[PDB]
């Protein structure tokens, strides 16, 4: 039974911890949101070969992982996990994170991501060959951004996302559910003072998440039947560690 | 694992 000076420590802890790790600054993000893919550059885009873009975008996400992971490793509770559980944890929440820290580098206004440098619409991303999942995580994203989330709530919202009892594979299940209560006490906590709480039902569905990611190691299966020395030879190894099977 | 490694 955590305190409230116990739930507030925790609060305090998430969000410096996310501060730390949050890799792009959010004023970086907006200060770049003028910066768009011409007409040209977004052709260029579309006649990339798929292998060439699934590599590039297999680098952009394991750079992003890379930075959930140590967000993960500096979250209090987290290592006081077992080692399995850890894993566990990172292995089908990593990507989720991901996937919601980066509605930062969503621009709703003209329905734009932030990638390799500048602002570029879904179609900038045809070469992938999986317009649904991209148009899927546009809209996503595009969901997200009308809850204007502060970086506190990213963190708050980000570490709940990783720290999920219901996870397959858990050795302390039971473990996993006390730290669980205790970020979503941390995480009602914090939106009570900022009078926040009335996002708590505009948040996306559970399962939302999953399922977006689902997608994703689905795709890179096709990927990969159609490449598969490509994956091997030039994919970061964290990247299929993760997503390949 | 490298999530092993990058962990401790
Ligand atoms: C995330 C921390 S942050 O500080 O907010 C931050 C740091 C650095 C960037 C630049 C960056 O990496 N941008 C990317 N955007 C997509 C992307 C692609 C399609 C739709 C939406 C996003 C990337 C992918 O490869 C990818 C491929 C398939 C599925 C999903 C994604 S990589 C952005 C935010």
């Amino acid at each position: 039974y955590a305190s409230l000076t116990e739930i507030e420590h925790l609060v305090q802890s998430v969000c410096k911890s996310y501060r730390e790790t949050c890799q792009l600054r959010l004023e970086d993000l907006l200060r770049q949101r003028s910066n768009i893919f011409s007409r040209e550059e977004v052709t260029g885009y579309q006649r990339k070969s798929m292998w060439e873009m699934w590599e590039r975008c297999a680098h952009h996400l394991t750079e992003a992982i890379q930075y959930v992971v140590e967000f993960a490793k500096r979250l209090s509770g987290f290592m006081e996990l077992c080692q399995n559980d850890q894993i566990v944890l990172l292995k089908a929440g990593a990507m989720e994170v991901v996937l919601v820290r980066m509605c930062r580098a969503y621009n709703a206004d003209n329905r734009t991501v932030f990638f390799e440098g500048k602002y570029g619409g879904m179609e900038l991303f045809r070469a992938l060959g999986c317009s649904e999942l991209i148009s899927s995580i546009f809209d996503f994203s595009h969901s997200l951004s009308a809850l204007h989330f502060s970086e506190d709530e990213i963190a708050l919202y980000t570490a709940l996302v990783l720290i999920n009892a219901h996870r397959p594979g858990l050795q302390e299940k039971r473990k996993v559910e006390q730290l669980q209560y205790n970020l979503e006490l941390a995480f009602h906590h914090h939106l009570s003072k900022t009078h926040r709480q009335s996002i708590l039902a505009k948040l996306p569905p559970k399962g939302k998440l999953r399922s977006l990611c689902s997608q994703h190691v689905e795709r890179l299966q096709i990927f990969q039947h159609l490449h598969p020395i490509v994956v091997q030879a030039a994919f970061p190894p964290l990247y299929k560690e993760l997503f390949s099977t | 694992t490298l999530l092993q490694l990058l962990l401790g």
